[PDB]
RNA sequence: AGCUAAAUAUUGGCGAGAGACCGAUAGCGAACAAGUAGAGUGAUCGAAAGAUGAAAAGAACUUUGAAAAGAGAGUUAAAUAGUACGUGAAAUUGCUGAAAGGGAAGCAUUGGAAAUCAGUCUUACCUGGGUGAGAUCAGUAGUGCGAGACUAUGCAC
RNA sequence: UUUCAAUGGCCCGUCUUGAAACACGGACCAAGGAGUCUAGCAUCUAUGCGAGUGUUUGGGUGAUGAAAACCCAUCCGCGAAA
RNA sequence: GAGAAGCUCAGACGAGUAGGCAGGCGUGGAGGUUUGUGACGAAGCCUUGGGCGUGAGCCUGGGUCGAACAGCCUCUAGUG
RNA sequence: AAACUUUCAGCAACGGAUCUCUUGGCUCUCGCAUCGAUGAAGAACGCAGCGAAAUGCGAUACGUAAUGUGAAUUG
């Protein structure tokens, strides 16, 4: 249960907040858990997604596909993976949007910025 | 509440226990308590007899902390 | 629940639903200044009274002299164990096919006639 | 008309009253309120006395005049016998009261 | 889609249709009634008839005001039109039928027209002026048209 | 509909007491725990009181 | 002060084992377990009376009776009430063992026949069924 | 056709008290059983007055009791009162004399005063065991127009009712149709 | 002649937390590019209009047609979801099937004709009784004092 | 359920002494659509207390999480005298 | 025993506008309760099938449908 | 006997009711005090690679400087 007076339980808040944050806010929204072994490694239990992040679909119909993600959708909350397509009507290959929380990353896009984020997040590197 | 008012069961009854003759008009016989001299005289003299008249002696300005004075048996 | 007889087996149709198609079967006391059928002409429909009311021995009872009582469930079902020679199961319409097929198979088991099995 | 059993009635509501109801849904907040710019007072005051001492007074009229309530401050003639300057009972947080005299 | 109905043989049968026909329904409705249940070559050659003159489609039910002519008697009535519009649109319907007919295979020696429906299509709305500044609908009565032929 | 119709509702204060010592008197009987819907059938006692 | 008088007239019309219809007149049940009539009464509840019976499906095969232990218990809802389990014997055997147990103990005398009924429609519940395919 | 007049046909009293209180229900319950099995007219007229109204069944005080009870041709010494309704305290009795009252309810100060006056107090169940016919027991109730819409009940010409003022003194109803000087006299 | 905080008001503005409120003819006029489209010279007046699908995967290709489109196909859990898209009533309309009809029709009572629906009882308990196996029951009797009750154990086999 | 046969059956609502009326409204269907709330008064009923009765003008637990529940003092309203 | 608000026996009676009273049916929302119903299909809708009640209405079979809904005791109203 | 008319049912139409949702409205409560001649509110005209509306902006024109996050915008 919220206590805080800061804290707003209204349904109809905080659907308009989430289908109206701005793309840093979705960034944050659209995050992944690591892998069993990046847990342990990295001491992190989850992190916002990225793109050039090796990721395994857990849920849906793509179960158990891996690939790196190519392109994040903010704008529709989706994740673009390789190889992860469907065909049209005259043969060409449709990417499918996954969700982020549908996925767990199992290698990170590791760069300057990613790591001070694991060690402001307290988190071995 | 509203459930067990009469209007609930007055649905259905066209007139809603007003009549059909006499209805259910705004003011017939005026507003207030007006009219206690002319036609509600039957109603005044018999149910609030000295209502209209001036009786007794003006005081300008009472207070009634200087007249306060309860009584014990 | 032996010799059950219905005093009146229509239906009590509304006056001019038959004509009206915004007016309903269900019934409604005329209440017109005018209305033959308040007035009950001879040749004109017969309104609802306390007289057609069916004797209190057989009031409820289906033609085979049972009471269609509503279960839901398993639950639902156990209730009748006692009353099994005056109430039967009837199963409610929003439960699954599934949970249906338990109901029946309870029913089975204590003897509860079920109305609308299968 | 008039032909119900009672008094007669008085409803004072021949003015547009409606547009000048006061409700009191605010009630529970005034008293939260208060009591929080209370609580703030006696915190900035502190260690200072939240109320005032206030001299004891005999209420003007007959239907009152066997109580005791509290004034507003104490007259000059109470000051200079109990030795408390006017200009120093101020400081010290004893209120003055120049229009009240002891008879 | 849907069709009103195909109480016969699915491999046997050919249909085509058409919606939102900017035709006068009533009339439509006419012909459709008139080549129910004949031969498809027969059909063609009635439509053909009812081009030149030479054959007339009976009004049954949507008669109202419509003159009388010496063509009605070969359908028993009195009452009988030219529809052009609306039998060139069920001439092109039934040469979409018998294409569809072809591409299935059937045999077109027995093809007759089992089912033919029309109904009525949204209206098209328009404007005409009467007196005394008056503006009043001008609507116009399209058809969805709708056949199906089998073998006899 | 008006923001001045009666939303709240006075009650006695001796009439509030007499309700809250009949609520803690029927919680005091198992009975009526049952009745209302409360799984007690395996409580050691009734009423139950734990350690401070 | 409390009493079971007083308990019936709280949970007469409002109670967790009250099942009510309004179908056929306003019917009632009660679903109570140490109610072995299933009538919603007060001589038949065991919310209520100190003595009182009731008769479950004991799994896989049996009944169990539900006996209301002494009233200095009422208080202890745990100490409160009394299983008993029968025998996979026969049915003439459980009858006699439910009437020796409620009726020739002069616990309830008025329950004994209600018993033996709902432990026969137990039973005749429980026993095989012959599938006629 | 029947020609019968039906007058006096649908009985205008309580079968059943109008209150929900279960403990009233229960002492129904027993006067029904005590007035259906005994032939006294005491436990019918408590039965009675069990369903009767707040309106109908008025408070009595201890010293009214009292002043009932000893009356000096009354050879009430040491029996029981009997009241279906509250007993209330008198104040200006200052010494309370012993009395045994049996009451539907009591007031605190009433009851304290009873019992430190070496007096009784029971309930009807109590006066039920004590007295089953209610033998040698005096039954009293309230003053029922002692109420004060029956000040202004009857109101009218030369009725000497009171009128439904809204409040007191001169101009309010002290006028014309109220003093020969103004007028008539009501 | 003059100044002065606090307790007080707040259908405007800004920010925040809620609701026994309304659920698209409701709730603000405006849930949607609404004081917008549009009307009047002007002051002013002032709407209507929400929902495919989880994802466009928004129907490749063949064939008929001048084309719009149709028929095969294809996607989907669903095209009884095809953008004229959640479900999809009534008024009204077409086809098919049944019935009736001599200047109304509709209704009520009774019955005929035609069509249609349920009544599975001889489940279950029990008397007699042919074949059949089987740790064998009451009466006994031993195991919190009298006594009614019962679980378990040896005899009774 | 449909239809047939015999008998009976005037179009509903409304004003009205009187409506089938040559009196008025009603072409059809869907959705909406009219005794509500408040300041009082009167009767009756229920509840609590009772010569008393009324905690919520206000103050506290208060900070937590608190428009709630709970507690608290002096006045005051009505009644106890006309 | 017979939801004592229960059970049981007997007698008489039954028109109704305006109007009065009582007991019930139905709708939206709230508290309590029902190991309550439901994607193995909730609500809604159609129905040339069935059942109950004098009636307001309710339950159910068969289709369509796709995401919530209901019984009981109370509370409440922009409730027919 | 057909056609026609009427009634019902099954499919196909017209229409958009019912059901379920809702970044909306309404109401209540709490907190705050900040427009302008150093040019306000409002109006007009323009600004994007493909832009009429809304939003934003002003020839430095869906904007520049500075700070923060850290791989996108998306048709």
């Amino acid at each position: 249960m919220k206590f805080s007076r800061d804290v707003t339980s209204s349904r109809r808040k905080q659907r308009k907040a989430h289908f109206g944050a701005p793309s840093s806010v979705r960034r944050v929204l659209m995050s992944a858990p690591l892998s069993k072994e990046l847990r342990e490694q990295y001491k992190i239990r989850s992190l916002p997604v990225r793109r050039d992040d090796q990721i395994t679909v857990i849920r849906g119909s793509n179960k158990g596909r891996e690939g790196k993600i190519t392109s994040v959708y903010r704008k529709k909350f989706l994740l673009l993976i390789e190889r992860v397509t469907r065909e049209k009507a005259n043969g060409a290959s449709a990417p499918v949007g996954i969700d982020a929380s549908k996925v767990v990353i199992t290698k990170l896009h590791l760069d300057k910025d990613r790591k001070d984020l694991i060690v402001r997040k307290g988190g071995k590197v | 509440p509203t459930h067990t008012s009469k209007t609930r069961k007055l649905r259905g009854h066209v007139s809603a226990g007003h009549g059909r003759i006499g209805k259910h008009r705004k003011h017939p016989g005026g507003r207030g308590k007006a009219g206690g001299l002319q036609h509600l005289r039957s109603h005044f003299d018999k149910y609030h007899p000295g209502y209209f008249g001036k009786v007794g002696m003006r005081r300008f300005h009472l207070m009634k902390n200087p007249l306060w004075r309860p009584t014990v048996n | 629940a032996v010799n059950i007889i219905k005093k009146r087996t229509k239906p009590f149709k509304r006056h001019q639903s038959d004509r009206f198609k915004r007016v309903g079967e269900s019934w409604r006391k005329p209440r017109g200044i005018d209305s033959c059928v308040r007035r009950r002409f001879r040749g004109t429909i017969s309104m609802p009274k306390i007289g057609y009311g069916n004797n209190k021995k057989t009031r409820y009872c289906m033609p085979n002299g049972l009471k269609a009582f509503l279960v839901r469930n398993v639950s639902d079902v156990e209730l009748l164990l006692m009353h099994n020679k005056t109430y039967a199961a009837e199963i409610a319409g929003n439960v699954s096919a599934r949970k249906r097929v338990e109901i029946v198979e309870k029913a089975r088991a204590l003897g509860v006639k079920v109305t609308n099995a299968g | 008309a008039i032909h119900v059993k009672g008094q007669l009635p008085n409803a004072h509501f021949h003015k547009d009253w409606q547009r000048y109801v006061k409700t009191w849904f605010n009630q529970p907040g005034r008293k939260l309120r208060r009591r929080q710019a209370r609580q703030t007072k006696a915190a900035k005051i502190a260690p200072r006395p939240v109320e005032a001492i206030r001299p004891a007074v005999k209420p003007p009229t007959i239907r009152y005049n066997m109580k005791v309530r509290a004034g507003r401050g104490f007259t000059l003639e109470e000051l200079k016998a109990a030795g408390v300057s006017r200009r120093v009972a101020s400081t010290i947080g004893i209120p003055v009261d120049h229009r009240r005299r002891n008879r | 889609v849907r069709y009103s109905a195909s109480p016969a043989l699915e491999t046997k049968c050919a249909k085509a249709r058409g919606a939102y026909l900017r035709t006068h329904f009533k009339n439509s409705r006419e012909v459709a009634f008139t080549i129910n249940g004949m031969s498809l070559k027969k059909a063609f050659i009635f439509l053909d008839n009812v081009k030149e003159h030479k054959q007339a489609v009976p009004f049954r039910r949507f008669n109202g005001g419509v003159g009388r002519t010496a063509q009605g008697k070969e359908f028993g009535v009195t009452q009988a039109r030219w529809p052009v519009k609306s039998v060139k649109f069920f001439y092109d319907l039934l040469k979409n039928a018998e294409a569809n007919a072809e591409a299935k295979g059937l045999d077109m020696d027995k093809l007759i027209i089992k089912h033919v429906q029309v109904n009525a299509a949204p209206k098209q709305r328009r404007r005409t002026y009467r007196a005394h500044g008056r503006v009043t609908a001008y609507l116009s009565s399209p058809s969805h048209i709708e056949i199906i032929v089998a073998e006899e | 509909t008006k923001t001045w119709r009666k939303w709240h509702v006075k009650v006695n204060q001796n009439e509030k007491r007499y309700a809250i010592s009949s609520a803690v008197a029927a919680s005091g009987v198992p009975s009526l725990l049952l009745a209302r819907g409360h799984r007690i059938e395996e409580i050691p006692e009734v009423p139950l009181v734990v350690d401070d | 002060s409390v009493s079971n008088d007083l308990i019936w007239q709280v949970i007469r019309d409002n109670n967790r084992f009250l099942v009510k219809r309004p179908e056929f007149g306003g019917i009632q049940f009660n679903r109570e377990p140490v109610n072995v009539s299933g009538k919603n009464a007060q001589r038949f509840s065991g919310l209520c009376n100190d003595k009182a019976v009731g008769v479950q499906a004991n799994s896989p095969r049996g009944v169990v009776l539900i006996t209301k232990t002494n009233p200095k218990n009422a208080q202890k809802p745990a100490k409160l009430f009394r299983k008993d389990v029968i025998a996979n014997a026969s049915s003439r055997k459980t009858y006699k063992s439910i009437a020796g147990r409620i009726g020739r103990t002069g616990y309830r005398d008025d329950l004994v026949k209600v018993s033996v009924a709902r432990a026969s429609a137990i039973l005749s519940s429980q026993r095989p069924k012959k599938t006629v395919a | 056709g029947i020609d019968i007049e039906r007058h006096h046909v649908r009985k205008s009293q309580r079968s059943k008290p109008a209150s929900e209180n279960v403990y009233l229900k229960l002492l129904v319950k027993l006067y029904r059983f005590l007035a259906r099995r005994t032939d006294s007219r005491f436990n019918k007229a408590i039965l009675k007055r069990l369903f009767q109204s707040k309106t109908n069944r008025p408070p009595i005080s201890i010293s009214k009791i009292a002043a009932l009870t000893s009356r000096k041709s009354a050879s009430l010494e040491g029996k029981t009162t009997v009241i279906v309704g509250t007993v209330t305290d008198d104040e200006r009795l200052l010494t309370v004399p012993k009395l045994s009252v049996a009451a539907l309810r009591f007031t605190k100060s009433a009851r304290a005063r009873i019992l430190k006056a070496g007096g009784e107090v029971l309930t009807l169940d109590q006066l039920a065991l004590r007295a089953p016919t209610g033998s040698n027991t005096v039954l009293l109730r309230g003053k029922k127009h002692a109420r004060e819409a029956y000040r202004h009940f009857g109101f009218g010409p030369h009725k000497h009712k009171a009128p439904y003022v809204r409040s007191e003194g001169r101009k309010f109803e002290r006028a014309r149709g109220r003093r020969k000087s103004r007028a008539f006299k009501v």
